[PDB]
């Protein structure tokens, strides 16, 4: 996360982090219902061979090969409140694009169940759609500005932009936004996602019901933090159905 | 011809056929209520079988009527279960209700959770029947404020 501040212990319990067996990490994800982890399609595939550029299963993570962490805080250290869960299956969305990131969300069904508590508890899928200019929070692990790690978990407070300026601020650029994709950030730039943070949870706050929700999955961005240029999630109200069709969870 | 005694009925239960004297052969089945069963021994059953002997006497004593046991209910995986009142009783006609563990989890109305022993020892719900209710994790609830 670039221009980020730390986050306060505890006020993330929806959080995964994906890493490898060994440890390091590479994504970041989000709980829904009780064994349920969404994060963006492209952390759970190896990079693909630009003279052939279709995604196969040859090319999927195996399940054997990362786990999830919940109940995180340190990047590296530990806790008290971690659990580190196996993953038993994955599923990215069927219409994903690798080339173009359109529909750039999956699903890691978990081998083990974590034990729901302060520290840990899945975030709510959205109700409706996101207002012009709604304050979310964008948090994850992944490289900040002079492109240090952060020794805690890092996160951003940012508008939502109009798909139709996020759109024609990408056009330069030969990169089209589609319909299952939302923007955030700013136009002078500075506050945005990085390496390391894909698949991490966007959320805002709902009220009077008090309750945080979950409006979309870090996908992609130019250049880290670089002006007239937004930062690109995921749409997950836009596949609400599908998530809920492999899922079966409710509000 | 030889004439046996009045047989008097077992708590919960019944005899048949009624008659005003029994004599030599004569067959009854000694019954009991909806949601108890005749105990013989430590053995549960429908109907026992007594006669009238040659000498005057029955084969047997009346036995009696036993409760029918729903034992334990199903566990509810994050419930609780609360019985009615003290006891915590699991016979027939008794009643528990199901919830699930507040904070982190909240119940499908579907059901209201009040499942009750029926006579044939299994514990229904007007609803699900003897299927269990689920408990959902609740979403988006955070324990830690936020500067």
């Amino acid at each position: 996360i670039f221009n980020g501040r730390p986050a306060q212990k505890g006020t993330t319990p929806w959080i995964a982090m994906l890493s490898h067996l060994n440890g390091q990490p590479f994504c970041g994800g989000s709980l829904l219902g009780s064994s349920w982890i969404v994060t963006a399609a492209h952390c759970l595939h190896q990079s693909l061979d630009p003279k052939d550029p279709t995604l196969r299963d040859s090319d999927l993570l195996s399940p054997s090969d990362f786990k999830i962490i919940l109940g995180k805080h340190w990047r590296l250290r530990s806790d008290e409140n971690e659990q580190h869960l196996g993953v038993k299956h994955t599923t990215l969305h069927p219409q994903y694009d690798p080339n173009t990131f359109e529909n750039d969300v999956a699903l890691v069904e978990l081998l083990e169940s974590p034990v729901l508590n302060a520290f840990v508890m899945p975030i709510c899928l959205p109700e409706g759609p996101q207002q012009e200019g709604a304050m979310v929070i964008v948090s994850g692990w992944g490289k900040q500005f002079l492109q240090r790690f952060p020794e805690t978990l890092m996160e951003i407070e940012i508008p939502i932009v109009d798909h139709s300026t996020c759109q024609k601020a990408y056009a330069p650029l030969k990169k089209k936004v589609t319909r299952d994709m939302i923007c955030a950030g700013e136009k002078e730039g500075g506050k945005d996602a990085c390496a390391g943070d894909s698949g991490g949870p966007m959320v805002t706050l709902n009220r009077e019901r008090g309750q945080w929700y979950l409006v979309g999955t870090v996908s992609w961005g130019d250049d880290c933090g670089k002006k007239d240029r937004y930062g690109v999630y995921s749409y997950i109200h836009h596949n609400k159905d599908w998530i809920q069709r492999v899922t079966g969870v409710r509000n | 011809g030889n004439e046996c005694p009045e047989l008097q009925p077992p708590v919960h239960g019944k005899i048949e056929p009624s008659q005003a004297k029994y004599f030599f052969k004569d067959q009854v089945l000694v019954s009991c209520d909806t949601g108890y069963k005749v105990l013989k021994d430590n053995v549960e059953m429908d109907t026992f079988q007594i006669e009238c002997l040659k000498d005057g006497t029955w084969s047997n004593k009346i036995p009696t009527c036993k409760i029918v046991d729903c034992r334990a209910p199903g566990e509810l995986e994050h419930g609780l279960i609360t019985f009615s009142t003290r006891n915590n009783l699991t016979t027939y006609k008794s009643e528990i209700k199901y919830s699930c563990q507040e904070p982190y989890y909240k119940m499908l109305n579907n059901n209201t959770g009040i499942y009750t022993c029926s006579a044939q020892g299994v514990w229904m719900n007007k609803v699900l029947g003897r299927s269990l209710p689920t408990c959902l994790p609740v979403c988006g609830l955070p324990k830690f404020s936020r500067k």
